[PDB]
């Protein structure tokens, strides 16, 4: 038969909010003539955009 | 420099070729050499060798 007694609440739920993330350490620029030429070590795999 | 045995004198000359393995340069690591064009003292950059 029919069995739907109620609802009841889910918690826990995705919220925002603020995450420290890390920053990996600075390039170092070198300049020329229409050309940067700039030298990563990252700590971590990190983006380049 | 001579050697001198019973009488006999023995002298090395200089080699007929002057090579050698080693570069201007090298490092010592873990009991081995590489040949590695390292900085001079003071001038080391970060994230490398000095």
């Amino acid at each position: 038969g029919a069995t739907l007694k109620g609802k009841l609440h889910v918690p826990f739920l995705l919220a925002d909010g603020k995450c420290t993330v890390p920053l990996a350490p600075e390039p170092m620029i070198t300049f020329g003539f229409r050309s940067v030429s700039l030298k990563l070590h990252p700590k971590n795999p990190t983006y380049l955009i | 420099t001579p050697v001198n045995f019973n009488g006999v004198k023995i002298t090395a000359g200089p080699l007929s070729t002057a090579w050698t393995p080693f570069d201007r340069k090298i490092v010592q690591y873990a009991g081995e050499i590489y040949n590695y064009d390292f900085p001079e003292y003071g001038a080391g950059q970060p994230g490398a060798f000095g």
